[PDB]
């Protein structure tokens, strides 16, 4: 009873807008 | 025009425009390169 997460589980984390710049 | 801004203890001096940057509702802030406040939210009737 296993299966890998591709790549899900990623989160907005901190609620600070920024638009086109690599955090 | 240039005016001291306190927003809930958020101290600054600048001047103020209508935002034009989609802020999702999580969002109170705006950050651009360099980690410059670019946008502010009013914690008191929620105008960006």
């Amino acid at each position: 009873a296993y299966t890998n997460s591709f790549t899900r589980g990623v989160y907005y984390p901190d609620k600070v807008f920024r638009s086109s710049v690599l955090h | 025009k240039c005016v001291n801004f306190n927003f809930n203890g958020l101290k600054g001096t600048g001047v103020l425009t209508e935002s034009n940057k989609k802020f999702l509702p999580f969002q109170q802030f705006g950050r651009d390169i360099a980690d410059t406040t670019d946008a502010v939210r009013d914690p008191q009737t929620l105008e960006i």
